[PDB]
């Protein structure tokens, strides 16, 4: 409850100027008093009309001012040119920041001035510094500036924050004055003739450092931060990668004292057991060597404060060894040119002197891998991979992006990535032919994209054509669906939807046990990934053709096998300058629809036949082996206790062996704990990089700038979740600069606090950290039905695609696919079905999104007159409260903690309530309606689509089955069997789930079946309604763990709810009217 | 370990729980989770090596807790808990599940009472499983032997071999053929319901009371001094949810001992009792000699 | 409206509240057996 | 006379009316009122009399 | 809707 | 005294209400608060007593 | 009945503190109905079992 | 083959399937249809011959 | 269950099959007849038209062993399930009476 001062103080400080003007506006459910609302708005336009003050009106109308609610307000201003520079000369006291000019080793990631790199406007690009985020680098420095403002006069610790962070802007406000705070455009972007004469990395290193200096808060953070920000200003390249290289070792310098062992996809048994770390001398010295590196790119603090903790390398204060890893990753991306990110993974070194024998076990295991995820399918008929052409078709939704192309439909012209459209395309023109697989060779080399991640190397990706999706979809689906039950496939195994987020490597970490782990992102371009690898995936369809009979499934696997064979001989497309350079590429990329799969199953034949070669100078078991991704781990155990010779020589062996075939690994043997790109455990906890950077991004969103500040405080939440915290008034200055939308050049809107915060599609952040937003006041249910009344939006692109012939012809085709002949009530549906499957494309999206922003923004610009009987969440939150009561209870501390960077509070629930047993999967997945779904198309209904048909009528439900593309008979069984009956409860778990975020931020983390939490629950049963009993245990749940997150101390609840309310309520909740904004799903795995 | 999820649901079959009130229920299915399972073993075995007393936590209104409350009095020796835990939880099974079975009136216990609630069923129990089970329950001890010098505590042969899992069980069967003739239908089917999902896992029962007898002797091997029965100042608290979980939850995967691990373990005691023995004897030393040095 | 005495309708007591609900869902569920006997 | 409304939930309780069932105990409170209960009175004294 | 349909029927369930 | 609120779970446990059934045992919970035991003990003993 | 040991004891306390106060009277304790009389609840009998 | 639709209607009727409750007999529907029953068929008869 | 007997505690790699423990502990006629028939159910080799075959039972052949799962089963059904709730008995007859 503090955003609306914060922003009334930062209107004042951002528009001090004398001409300026607050208009505060209200709205009231109360209609006597939303009169007085009405008439305080009018009279307040009326007095900026009439340029008179408005002091005297709050006081005529002070009861507004205090029982209504702010609905937003209305900022004129009428100054606002130079404002920021204006500011910023007064922090600029300090000496500016001069760049190292060889520091990098190419020449243009030197951080020189601009015209020195692009001596004409003609060759200027910003991609290679972008911030890719709808916000300046002007609303960062205004941030900053009013967070020192604020706190200027502070005292105790919080003056000390104040000092360490006024010298950190100090530093980075006298660099951006020296050349002038560069001006962005509407589109956020930074033009040539703004940034000629300054340095090209200027703002984007002036965003990662003003997210750096806000986020320290301690001395060991100033000290980060300063360090890291000044380096950052001249390293463009090698900063980030420097800074985290030593925790791949650090993990393995710490003993474990009692550790977590994953049982199934976030449950943890724990262990008491003890297990030394065993560290060999080259170790010691590789870790030398990473110091040594820091040391000569100018880095003393972070050096001296990892050799400070290796002088006991304890546990307790391994959090700042987390710390300094997840501050490395907030020193930007590194958005190199694409032709040197690529030669860069296209960088080979192929021979003919590699171990035959290894290769042939090699392709021999793949060849075993394949045929035993598609034999059972392939043997018993699947009718999948009978109809693989039209699950592709239903499934294009999820396929990547292709390479532009010109598309048109009925009298408009787009240009379309999306392979769906490409395919309506190619049927309106005779172009669709699935059967032939296009080469991607010299002739029709692949053009590529990038995927960047700081510190990590940039990863190349295919952009294929849709027909290559088209074969592979159906043996892909198979593939996945026989990798789920597989433990080894780290990435793919999961009893329900879940992943082993927390991953399996510590049940089997023992004192004659060494685990051992290596980084693969790097293998995309290895000699394994050529020929062999290709081929054993043609030999298994070779010997899969053989255990089938049907001619369909014998087609699908000769297109898979087609599309193996011209990726063996393909192309890449690099542009550079005004040439593209085609590069001969025969291996292995992301973009490709197996890449993943594929990748699993070639990662597990390699480590498998490194291992068979491995034993012959050792004794072992292979307790287990996990292909996560990026990187391999395997556990080998001895028949006596690891000794450092041992660990040394596992090493060594590893890496000499993995040599043999021409593989390039760094093979890290450690004994209690392993670093992955997506977690790493170090005596015996787990922890996750929060480098989630916040004022840069990627590449450019298909978002609007109020979805941008969603995501950005989800990002900040997550960071925080992991160690990494931001503060959260910047974070809440960053909401209102980008949630504000202009109605005018001098008229500005500012959503209130109630807007922003309330569940909605317009939900941006929570008036508290960690706890979801709901409430049973008049005013809150009333915003809710208003701002529910607003989802529904048209887009204009969509409905005149849905009315071209290419998309009529399309959903023609698909019907006939579909064993449907002029239906006439069928294709409708399938229409709709498509139309909705349409909405993946931006444009699209981009126009029903800014339709509901402005209808928003019409209704924030004056009281909400609107009244629905429409019942929201918050509608049932209300009906219920008044029969709860609280009392004030204990819960003892009695569960271990195992993310020792969790927050305090955060912390003190999962050892009171303990940690998430299994998760209730949030879209209904396990229902069977949704199960049904599956069966046929990888396309997945919203929760909110399914939750309103399963209270549909017989016939309805089965027009959408039919529509999502499940045959009329399946459809019919499901309904004529009343299965809807029954799934209609798990569906309306999973909306309730959707709607409340129990699977996401830290209600993940938490168990809410724990016996402790349920202890502290007294909710008499009543029988035969368990929609009501199921929603008052979730929200006393939910109240019990936000008190606790809020207080830190535990309270009872206790509700015997009358039986008629119960009846009353029961007809409520199957009508529930309400969405979240799936822009606020903080994802604390990623 | 069985999946949680899945035998949740399959727990949830066997009581036909209405929808959506697995997350709610609290007469079966509370604290059942691996991590509690795994949290029991430990807890027994280790109690049970260091001879430390043992405290039971239960809620009476949870059945599963009570029966699973009758398998581990029936396979750890009663001597193991605290008196007035040990009481509470007897208590509960006789006035929850026995008397109630047969139509007896509702045992009024004293406390304080030189009996425990099991020795008056048992005088009081005409069912010849029911009372031998009882009896069992109430004259199962550790028997104290010499092991290669080393005081230890032996378990009953009958539970190294898992035997007395199917007297159990009889008693059980025998409890779930009664009327109730003063309850109504009701709560015979919750009674039956909870004997059900204990017996729909008598082979891992079994399995389970020969894990814990073996990896209990195994330890007890590596173990250099003393294991004197003496109940202590301070107890572990076992929550019986953990011993639900733990029965309802088990495998067929036989864990053991790692040989290192063993190893570890008596190099860990031996140096401990060397340590003890070397200060002792420098202690002796030093008083001694202070003594016959008439340093007064 | 349900055909019962108006003291009963006007009460708030819960007995006669949930009474009151009873028979609005029962009368519902013979209008749904209804219309699907009509369907 | 005894409370309508009284005497309606002791009749409810009793025949211990089940929302999602259709019964043949839900009519017997159809018409229980006292002007009722006054009609019947006077009715059978008064065709008794005449 | 369906129930808003259902409701269409003229059954009162008391006389 | 035993906690109002432990109390009326554990009997609506025994008791088996079912939210769309008009039951008998509804009402057994009905007036079940530690200021009435109170009240009841000091009444009994008091009355007797004078 | 799942409350029958608590309900000796209740009958049991209520008997000693009514003895033990009655000890404390004075006065003879004459055994005659009132004019007027004090009102239990049967709902608070419920509740002090 | 026997109609899927009015076989598992039927056996819904049969089985007197309750929404409220969990059942082991929800599950007896599982996975039948005339492509399981077909390749139940053929499964049989091949393994049967070779 | 139907029977009321101990649920049976089988050792993996016994030398019986479990339907070979049962056909010796059920005591009814019908039941333990047809456990002793799936017990010795088995192919008749034998050499037709100079061919080795793998020949089914003659009352395979005909249906007859239909008749006998039959019996056995609505020997169950009749059965009273002594230790189990009613619902599993339901559930138990339900699935004998889909069958």
């Amino acid at each position: 409850g503090k955003y609306n001062l914060i922003l009334s103080e930062y209107l004042s400080f951002i528009y001090n100027s004398q001409s300026a003007v607050q208009i505060p506006i209200y709205y009231s459910s109360n209609s006597e008093l939303e009169n007085r609302c009405i008439e305080f708005h009018s009279k307040c336009l009326e007095n900026s009309k009439n340029g008179l003050s408005l002091k005297k009106l709050f006081v005529e109308y002070s009861d507004v001012i205090e029982n209504a609610t702010l609905l937003s307000i209305l900022s004129y201003s009428y100054d606002k040119y130079n404002a920021v520079e204006r500011k910023l000369v007064k922090y600029a006291k300090g000496k500016p920041l001069e760049a190292d000019l060889t520091v990098n080793e190419l020449d243009y990631e030197n951080n020189k001035i601009t015209s020195e790199l692009f001596p004409t406007a003609e060759e200027y690009t910003d991609l290679l510094m972008d911030p890719a985020i709808l916000t300046s680098l002007s609303s960062n420095l205004n941030a900053v500036m009013f967070w020192l403002e604020k706190h200027e006069n502070d005292v105790a610790e919080k003056l000390k924050i104040y000092k360490r962070r006024l010298d950190l802007f100090t530093i980075v406000a006298s660099t951006v004055n020296k050349y002038g705070v560069p001006r962005h455009n509407a589109k956020y972007r930074y033009e040539y003739e703004v940034m000629k004469d300054k340095p090209y990395y200027l703002v984007t290193w002036a965003n990662s450092s003003i997210e750096m200096l806000m986020s320290v808060f301690s001395h060991e953070d100033y000290l980060i931060a300063r360090e890291l920000i000044v380096l950052s200003y001249s390293n463009r390249s090698t900063l980030a990668k420097l800074v985290s290289s030593p925790m791949s070792i650090l993990v393995a310098l710490v003993d474990i004292n009692g550790t977590f062992i994953t049982n199934e996809e976030l449950e943890l048994e724990f262990s008491n057991k003890y297990v030394r770390a065993i560290v060999p001398d080259q170790t010691f010295d590789e870790l030398k060597q990473m110091l040594d590196n820091m040391r000569k790119a100018g880095l003393t603090d972070i050096p001296k404060m990892i050799q400070d903790w290796l002088v006991d390398c304890s546990i307790e204060k391994f959090p700042l060894m987390a710390k300094i890893y997840s501050w490395s990753f907030h020193v930007g991306f590194r958005k190199q040119k694409m032709l040197d990110a690529a030669l860069d993974q296209l960088k080979t070194e192929y021979t003919e002197d590699v171990d035959d024998e290894m290769y042939r076990e090699y392709t021999m295991l793949i060849r075993d891998e394949v045929v035993k995820m598609l034999e059972e399918p392939v043997k018993h008929d699947d009718h999948l991979l009978q109809d693989s052409e039209l699950a592709g078709l239903l499934s294009m939704s999820s396929a990547s992006n292709g390479e532009s192309r010109q598309l048109k439909f009925g009298r408009k012209t787009i240009f379309s990535t999306k392979k769906n459209m490409h395919v309506m395309d190619d049927m309106a023109n005779g172009r669709y032919t699935p059967g032939i697989i296009p080469p991607v060779n010299v002739d029709k080399p692949i053009p590529l994209g990038r995927r960047d991640v700081p510190g990590r190397r940039t990863r190349i990706i295919f952009i294929l054509p849709y027909e290559y999706f088209i074969a592979q979809h159906a043996v892909v689906e198979k593939m996945l669906i026989y990798a789920k039950h597989t433990r080894e496939y780290a990435e793919f195994y999961s009893q329900s939807n879940q992943l082993l987020s927390y991953g399996d490597v510590t049940r089997f970490l023992s004192n004659n046990s060494m685990v051992l782990y290596t980084d693969v992102s790097q293998w995309d371009s290895s000699q394994h990934n050529t020929q062999p690898f290709r081929k054993g995936i043609i030999m298994g369809l070779d010997m899969l053709a053989n255990m089938t009979n049907d001619a369909r499934v014998i087609q699908t696997l000769n297109l898979y096998k087609q599309t193996q064979i011209n990726l063996m001989d393909s192309y890449v497309q690099i542009p550079d300058g005004n040439v593209i350079k085609k590069i001969q590429y025969g291996a292995v990329a992301s973009g490709e629809k197996q890449t993943k799969a594929a990748n699993s199953i070639a990662n597990l034949a390699l480590i498998k036949t490194v291992l068979s070669r491995i034993s012959n100078k050792y004794s072992f078991a292979t307790k287990i082996i996990r292909v996560d991704g990026d990187d391999n781990y395997a556990v080998l155990q001895f028949n006596t206790e690891v000794t450092k010779q041992m660990v040394q020589d596992v090493s060594n062996d590893v890496r000499e062996t993995y040599a043999r075939m021409n593989t390039k690994v760094k093979a890290l043997v450690s004994t209690v704990g392993i670093e992955i790109a997506k977690r790493y455990i170090a005596g015996g906890k787990i922890f996750f990089r929060a480098g989630i950077n916040l004022l840069n991004n990627e590449k450019k969103g298909q978002s609007t700038q109020w979805d941008q500040a969603a995501v950005l405080y989800s990002n900040y939440i997550v960071n925080r979740l992991r160690g990494f915290e931001t503060d959260r008034e910047f974070i809440l200055t960053k909401i209102m600069q980008m949630t504000s939308v202009a109605i005018t050049g001098s008229l500005r809107l500012f959503p209130s606090e109630r807007v922003l915060t309330t569940n909605s599609t317009f939900k941006v952040f929570d008036s508290e950290d960690f706890i979801i937003e709901y409430g049973t006041t008049d005013d809150e249910v009333y915003i809710q039905r208003a701002f529910m009344s607003l989802s529904s939006q048209k887009s204009g692109i969509a409905d005149e695609i849905a009315a071209s012939s290419t998309f009529k012809n399309y959903v023609s085709r698909l019907s006939e696919q579909l064993l449907f002949s002029k239906n006439n009530i069928v294709s409708r549906g399938i229409a709709l079905t498509e139309k909705a499957k349409l909405n993946s494309y931006a444009p699209i999206s981009l126009e029903k999104r800014r339709a509901q922003i402005s209808a928003l923004l019409t209704m924030l610009q004056k009281p909400v007159t609107f009244k629905s009987s429409k019942i929201t969440i918050n509608d049932i939150l209300r009906d219920i409260k008044p029969f709860f009561t609280v009392n004030e209870a204990h819960l003892p501390i009695q569960y271990q903690k195992f993310m020792p960077t969790l927050p305090d509070n955060v912390q003190y629930i999962i050892q009171c309530i303990g940690s998430r047993t299994y998760q209730i999967e949030d879209d209904g997945s396990k229902s069977a309606i949704s199960r049904l779904i599956s069966k046929y198309s990888v396309y997945k209904p919203s929760i909110e689509e399914l939750y309103k048909v399963i209270s549909l009528h017989e016939n309805e439900i089965q027009l959408y089955l039919i529509s999502l593309g499940i045959p009329k008979i399946d459809a019919d069984t499901y309904v004529g069997s009343k299965i809807y009956s029954q799934d209609k409860y798990r569906i309306l778990e999973s909306y309730v789930y959707n709607l409340l975020s129990i699977n996401y931020g830290c209600y993940q983390l938490f168990d809410f079946n724990s016996p402790d939490l349920e202890k502290l629950i007294r909710i008499p049963f009543k029988g035969k309604i368990p929609a009501v009993t199921f929603i008052l245990h979730l929200y006393a749940k939910l109240e019990v763990i936000n008190h606790a997150i809020k207080n830190g101390s535990w309270i009872s609840l206790f509700c015997n709810y009358p039986k008629s309310e119960m009846i009353k309520l029961w007809k409520k909740m199957w009508n529930i009217t309400s969405l979240r904004s799936p822009y606020t799903n903080a994802n604390f795995f990623q | 370990l069985v999946s949680t999820e899945a035998q949740i649901q399959k727990m949830s079959q066997d009581l036909q729980l209405e929808a959506l009130t697995i997350q709610s229920e609290t007469q079966f299915l509370t604290g059942i989770n691996s991590q509690a399972a795994n949290d029991c073993f430990k807890t027994l075995i280790a109690a049970m090596l260091s001879q430390r007393t043992m405290s039971l936590d239960f809620v009476t209104t949870n059945y599963m807790s009570l029966i699973s409350g009758m398998w581990l009095l029936t396979v750890v020796p009663n001597d193991m808990f605290i008196r007035e835990s040990l009481v509470a939880c007897q208590l509960a099974i006789i006035n929850t599940i026995i008397y109630p079975a047969f139509g007896m009136q509702r045992m009024h216990y004293r406390n304080g009472d030189p009996q425990t609630p099991f020795q008056i069923a048992e005088q009081q129990i005409q069912n010849f499983q029911v009372a031998n089970w009882l009896h069992f329950v109430n004259n199962n001890q550790f028997r104290q032997v010499v092991i290669d010098g080393v005081l230890n505590q032996v378990l009953n042969d009958n539970i190294r071999n898992g035997h007395v899992v199917n007297q159990l069980m009889e008693a059980l069967m025998q409890l779930s053929r009664q009327q109730f003739p003063t309850m109504p239908v009701d709560y015979k089917r919750s009674i039956q319901r909870g004997i059900l999902l204990l017996s729909n896992r008598l082979g891992q029962l079994v399995d389970l009371t020969r894990l814990l007898a073996y990896n209990y002797e195994t330890l007890m091997a590596c173990i250099t001094m003393n294991m004197q029965h003496v109940q202590t100042l301070t107890t572990e608290k076992l929550q019986l949810t953990s011993v639900t979980s733990l029965c309802m939850l088990i495998g067929n995967a036989t864990v053991i001992p790692s040989p290192q691990t063993l190893f570890h373990y008596y190099n860990v005691n031996v140096n401990f009792h060397s340590n003890y023995n070397e200060r002792i004897n420098d202690a002796v030393a030093i008083i001694t000699a202070a003594n016959r040095l008439n340093l007064y | 409206e349900i055909k019962i005495a108006d003291e009963v309708k006007k009460s708030n007591k819960e007995e006669s509240k949930q009474l009151l609900e009873v028979l609005k869902t029962k009368e519902e569920h013979q209008k749904e057996v209804q219309y699907e006997i009509l369907q």
